[PDB]
């Protein structure tokens, strides 16, 4: 995946992905979705400037730092 | 930046990210501060979006790629609407004319230029009255190229 | 020059969104 | 106990006076969240007045009352 | 003032219709100018429907456009 796709999951464990604050839910959201059996891809919706990606920077983070659950905990997420 | 690289240069779909990504790649890291500009942005917006290297710069607006643009208050309302995303990375950044007596200010400055592109003298009060003259005959242009264009025109009447 | 919550947010906030009603100017 | 049934309560503190109409709003929305108002028909109501009245201020109270937020309501400029 | 209105005032063109100069005398000048003052001249003779959209600026100082985004200038004041 070089030069394909970027580690998030790295990056954020390297720092300068700046920590996630107040979308705890949307990340949870996210891994409820991502955990399921149908339908298992979730997408952020809304308004441009509330921190769409930064939520799922946050998704990294919070797979950094294992609040997901085993299939993530030993997963990789990428931008 | 613009116009050329980003569209003269393209005969493939993706040359709208040849050439541009590139660039903005290039332009990340080490090579000193440097920012490019857009004169023209009004085409960043794409003709119905499409990423016409449009989406591509605001994509990876996370860090470095310092650009600044210009856009006419028009134009910007309309990349505004046929967008609705560079806006989020790009500032608003206001522009109003001169007053009367700043645009002769700016006359001032620019009076050698002029006297030395036509070799002809110049005086203040050309300058003066150029600015009032075109607050009163010139409405559908601004002050800065209103008063310049009677300046320029004037000396170029007098270069004939 | 610890970040003013007022006159810096009000001043620079003022030079891109105008809000003259914002500045609290000595000149009252 | 709040939420519909002394909704009367909560829509007198938020909308003072115009007990009638409150009482006539409390009816409805009741049989609205009761699920009697049968499903065949949404409920609806025409508020008629005096401007400043505070006919539509209990209408915002209502969406306010029952969605814990008057922005929920939607408007139509059926003048226009 | 006619009942076209729309363009030449607060509205702009529909989003789709032909002509994307929308509401440049009004709105747009102060979407790009946040807030200023306006003069509304002789509103006796303005056409009726349109003395009744304007009302959305009025008051709940909202200012939605044909565009489809909206400006909600309240800081503007406007002399009638
Ligand atoms: N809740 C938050 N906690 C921490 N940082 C945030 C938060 N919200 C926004 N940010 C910061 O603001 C910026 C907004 O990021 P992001 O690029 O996601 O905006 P966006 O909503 O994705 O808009 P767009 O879809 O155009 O990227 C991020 O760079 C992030 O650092
Ligand atoms: N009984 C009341 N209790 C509390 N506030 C009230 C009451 N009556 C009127 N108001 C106030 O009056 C305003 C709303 O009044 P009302 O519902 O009569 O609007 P309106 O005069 O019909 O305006 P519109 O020209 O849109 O109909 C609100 O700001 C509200 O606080």
């Amino acid at each position: 995946l070089s030069k394909y796709a970027i580690d998030m999951t790295e990056q954020a464990r390297q720092g300068k992905l700046d920590p996630v604050i107040g979308r705890e839910e949307e990340i949870r959201s996210t891994i409820r979705v991502l955990a399921r059996r149908i339908k298992s891809n979730p997408c952020l919706i809304g308004e441009p400037g509330i921190g769409k990606t930064a939520i799922i920077e946050g998704v990294a983070q919070r797979i950094i730092d294992d609040d997901v659950p085993t299939i993530l905990q030993g997963a990789k997420l990428f931008s | 930046l613009d116009l050329a690289a980003l569209t003269a240069g393209a005969k493939y779909k993706g040359d709208f990210e040849e050439r541009f990504k590139g660039v903005l790649k290039e332009i990340e890291e080490s090579k000193t501060l440097i920012v490019l500009f857009i004169d023209e942005i009004h085409m960043l917006m794409g003709n119905g979006k499409d990423d016409a290297a449009n989406i591509l710069k605001p994509a990876l607006s996370r860090g470095q790629l310092k650009v600044i643009g210009a856009t006419t208050n028009n134009e910007y309302r309309s990349i505004v609407e046929k967008d609705g995303a560079f806006e989020r990375r790009f500032q608003k950044i206001e522009v109003a004319e001169p007053s009367v007596r700043q645009t002769v200010a700016i006359l001032r400055g620019l009076q050698p230029k002029y006297e030395i592109h036509h070799g002809v003298r110049i005086l203040d009060s050309a300058l003066v009255t150029a600015a009032q003259l075109a607050k009163r005959y010139l409405p559908y242009r601004r002050l800065p190229d209103s008063a310049l264009d009677l300046v320029d025109i004037s000396c170029a009447g007098v270069a004939v | 020059q610890n970040v003013v919550d007022s006159d810096t947010i009000s001043e620079t906030a003022a030079r891109l969104t105008g809000i003259p009603v914002k500045k609290l100017s000595e000149s009252e | 106990n709040e939420k519909l049934i002394h909704m009367e309560r909560d829509l007198s503190s938020e909308v003072v006076g115009q007990m009638d109409a409150i009482k006539a709003v409390s009816n409805a929305v009741r049989l609205s969240r009761s699920g009697l108002a049968n499903p065949r028909q949404p409920a609806s109501f025409l508020f008629l007045g005096l401007s400043g009245s505070g006919k539509t201020e209990l209408a915002k109270k209502v969406a306010g009352f029952l969605f814990n937020d008057e922005d929920m309501m939607i408007r139509v400029d059926c003048s226009e | 003032l006619s009942e076209k209105y729309a363009v030449s005032k607060l509205l702009g063109t529909t989003a789709g219709y032909v002509g994307y100069d929308e509401g440049g005398f009004l709105t747009n000048q102060l979407q790009y100018k946040p807030y200023s003052v306006l003069l509304f001249d002789e509103v006796e003779k303005a056409h009726p429907d349109v003395l009744t959209v304007m009302l959305q600026m009025l008051d709940d100082g909202r200012i939605t456009s044909g565009q489809g985004k909206t400006i909600d200038c309240s800081n503007c004041i406007v002399i009638m």
